[PDB]
RNA sequence: CUUUAAAUCCUUUAACGAGGAUCCAUUGGAGGGCAAGUCUGGUGCCAGCAGCCGCGGUAAUUCCAGCUCCAAUAGCGUAUA
């Protein structure tokens, strides 16, 4: 059978990478509308302000 | 302060001369003729014979008619008879210094199965021992370096779970049958 | 003796001149850059040619250290003034048939 | 022995003590001067810092030039000369690098045609030099 | 020539070739028994210096 | 709307001499910037 | 760099080409008082003086540079200064009109170590005209 | 299923699971000590090898790469006491 390449070391993680970006994609398609994260504010200025 | 053992000893021994013609010649001859894996087991058989020879030399150092001399003289001779390598009629203390490596290797399980005639070749016998097919008195043994005692010589046969001794056919047989009715139907 | 092939500089060589002779099989030469270098005799040049003082010598440069270097081949008189006429050596280089005054 | 008497043993013991003390390897192994003067300080391997790359000349019958590294030790703080083992390996290292150094195998003596060098380079930049030579590992950037 | 003291010269300018077909193994059961029976049955002891198993001459 | 938020995240920032060019890890992540200005002086090159 | 100047002041000699004015001679020997105008480079204390046309014989070591009886350490190009030059100990003193005359263009005696010392750190005080003077004094002193 | 405070480890047992059975065994050497090629190609006292003798000079039984071979084997080589 010829499904993968000659060595399985560089072919075995392809299914794991396929499952981690499909988990990334599915987590981006089932999303909530309200109660989001806490935003960030960023204090900058001159000396002695 | 733990409940451990820390008790272990070396079984083989490394020879002093690393490269020599003749020593390699009969070592390779013994390995090829008795179907051994590598030189470690023949070195450990040499070490066991060296232990028995040292015990015999120490026992013959002691004078005659000492109760310790008779005690482990009878114990060592009874153990060597019970292994079966020593003949019954050679019931003497100083005959310990007159046997060699192939006498110890004759009582191996591998060559005993090979001499029993139920195996084709010595390597086929080692594979058949290794792959869980032969029981020793209703107890399967999967290892070739098993010292068969004299009382257990007449009780070596195939395992009841093995397909050779009567049982379920193997994995490739049922796969061959599944392929047969796959191609036929 | 025979007119061999006159070689130019490649990457790692420089035309030097011996100004003082060292012992123990080592040599000191004055390269035409302005700095000092210590030279070692080639194994092929161990006894075949006797390098004297005040002559043009080809020295192989060393990159990790610039104080120790190695000679390559000797130019005696005729390839010396022919390559002087080619213009690699400047006017400041004097041979003058091995004059010790400088 | 020669002094052979039944009720004498401390004369033989003191003579054996003096004759064993009047040796070379026993005197080296049982004095603090040999361990103090050792650059390794009694250790099999040690780490140091590469500061110079130089080239030493070989002996009289063997005519070549050897590539060797001046290394300053971490534990002591004095300079040595260390010789890179294999062909095409001076370009693998550069100045200001940590390096692991070990002896040749003559218990602190020069080996072969290389004068004044008794140590060799094993590991540089926490990666094996043999893997750098054989291409099994790629050099850190 | 370039220079005398450039490292990796013969390592750098040597030619490159590839490998060949994969060999097998019998864990020395016939791997060394083949040279044993070559030295015993095949190669006769000739009265001279020696006659090796790798002697391709 | 002030009830549903999970608190607030505050980032303080430098801005002395030899510090105005380290805003890569300080300004590339914070959403709402706050600029505190002194009315004695006003504009500054680092502020602009 | 102040300490580097302080212990490398003697080993660092700035290049200088100097044109001599006629008939402005006061003392001919022990020491050398001669009111000489700078035409190239700069003059500092301890700078040696030689003659190129007389197989490179040194004149002496200078002591002070005076501009209308006022001691100025550094004199630039185009100024008439008065230089007090002293003979070096261990060698014979020299006289004007016999060992050297007013028809010669005077240059400062420099060494290859001094050129290297001016090359390594003296980038600030060594200009393009001084670099051309360095090239010329390399091309006249038979040094590379 | 068993073990176990509860699992994991071992053993038993269903259904899977091998033909170049790619389900691919390396580590050091081949002048002497010291097992093992007067093989092929390249630089040719250079690069380097070498615990010790010694190999390298444009015919290298020692260097640098391919083929074969020997040593021990899931183990082998180096430095230190």
């Amino acid at each position: 059978d010829s499904d993968d390449d000659r060595t399985k070391e560089e072919r075995a993680y392809d299914k794991a990478k396929r499952r981690i970006e499909k988990r990334r994609l599915e987590h981006s398609k089932n999303v909530n509308t309200e109660k989001l994260r806490a935003p960030v504010i960023c204090v900058l200025g001159h000396v002695d302000t | 302060p733990v409940a451990r053992s820390w008790v272990c000893r070396k079984t083989y021994v490394t020879p002093r001369r690393p490269f020599e013609k003749s020593r390699l010649d009969q070592e390779l001859k013994l390995i090829g003729e008795y179907g051994l894996r590598n030189k470690r087991e023949v070195w450990r058989v040499k070490f066991t014979l060296a232990k028995i020879r040292k015990a015999a030399r120490e026992l013959l150092t002691l004078d005659e008619k000492d109760p310790r001399r008779l005690f482990e003289g009878n114990a060592l001779l009874r153990r060597l008879v019970r292994i079966g390598v020593l003949d019954e009629g050679k019931m003497k203390l100083d005959y310990i210094l007159g046997l060699k490596i192939e006498d110890f290797l004759e009582r191996r399980l591998q060559t005993q199965v090979f001499k029993l005639g139920l195996a084709k070749s010595i390597h086929h016998a080692r594979v058949l021992i290794r792959q869980r097919h032969i029981r020793v008195r209703k107890q399967v043994v999967n290892i070739p370096s098993f010292i068969v005692r004299l009382d257990s010589q007449k009780h070596i046969d195939f395992s009841l779970r093995s397909p050779y001794g009567g049982g379920r056919p193997g994995r490739v047989k049922r796969k061959n049958a599944k392929k047969g009715q796959g191609g036929a139907g | 003796s025979e007119k061999r092939e006159l070689v130019f500089k490649e990457d790692g060589q420089e035309y030097a001149q011996v100004i003082k002779m060292l012992g123990n099989g080592r040599l000191e030469a004055m390269c035409f850059d302005g700095v000092k270098r210590l030279c070692h005799i080639r194994g092929k040049l161990r006894k075949k040619v006797w390098i004297n003082t005040s002559d043009i010598i080809l020295v192989g440069l060393r990159d990790y250290q610039d104080n120790k270097a190695d000679v390559i081949l000797k130019y005696n008189a005729d390839e010396a003034r022919s390559l002087k006429a080619y213009g690699e050596l400047p006017e400041h280089a004097k041979i003058n048939e091995t004059d010790t005054f400088g | 022995g020669k002094c052979r008497g039944l009720r004498t043993a401390r004369k033989l013991r003191s003579h054996r003590r003096d004759q064993k003390w009047h040796d070379k390897q026993y005197k080296k192994a049982h004095l603090g001067t040999a361990l103090k003067a050792n650059p390794f300080g009694g250790a099999s391997h040690a780490k140091g810092i590469v500061l110079e790359k130089v080239g030493v000349e070989a002996k009289q019958p063997n005519s070549a030039i050897r590539k060797c590294v001046r290394v300053q030790l971490i534990k002591n703080g004095k300079k040595i000369t260390a010789f890179v083992p294999n062909d095409g390996c001076l370009n693998f290292i550069e100045e200001n690098d940590e390096v692991l150094v070990a002896g040749f195998g003559r218990k602190g003596h020069a080996v072969g045609d290389i004068p004044g060098v008794r140590f060799k380079v094993v590991k540089v930049a926490n990666v094996s030099l043999l893997a750098l030579y054989k291409g099994k590992k790629e050099r850190p950037r | 020539h370039g220079s005398l003291a450039r490292v990796g010269k013969v390592r750098g300018q040597t030619l490159k070739v590839a490998k060949q077909e994969k060999k097998k193994k019998r864990t020395g059961r016939a791997k060394r028994r083949m040279q044993y029976n070559r030295r015993f049955v095949n190669v006769v002891p000739t009265f001279g210096k020696k006659k090796g198993p790798n002697a391709n001459s | 709307e002030n009830v549903r938020i999970p608190g607030m995240l505050i980032i303080d920032t430098p801005g002395h001499e030899s510090f105005s060019n380290l805003r890569n890890r300080g300004s590339s992540l914070c959403d709402i910037a706050i600029l505190v200005v002194d009315i004695m002086h006003g504009l500054e090159p680092q502020t602009i | 760099k102040k300490q580097k100047q302080e212990e490398f002041k003697h080993i660092a000699v700035f290049p200088c080409k100097m044109k001599i004015l006629p008939q402005y001679i006061f003392n001919s020997r022990d020491p050398i008082v001669m009111g000489v105008t700078v035409e190239a480079g700069q003059v500092k204390q301890g700078t040696p003086m030689c003659v190129p046309s007389k197989n490179f014989v040194d004149i002496g070591i200078v002591t002070s540079i005076e501009v209308n009886h006022k001691q100025v350490d550094v004199a630039k190009k185009g100024q008439e200064v008065c230089v007090k030059i002293e003979p070096i100990p261990g060698e014979s003193p020299k006289m004007f009109g016999r060992h050297f005359e007013a028809t010669d263009i005077l240059v400062s005696k420099i060494s290859r170590q001094s050129i290297d010392a001016l090359k390594d750190w003296f980038r600030d005080e060594m200009q393009k005209s001084d670099w051309q003077l360095i090239v010329e004094l390399k091309k006249v002193f038979e040094i590379i």
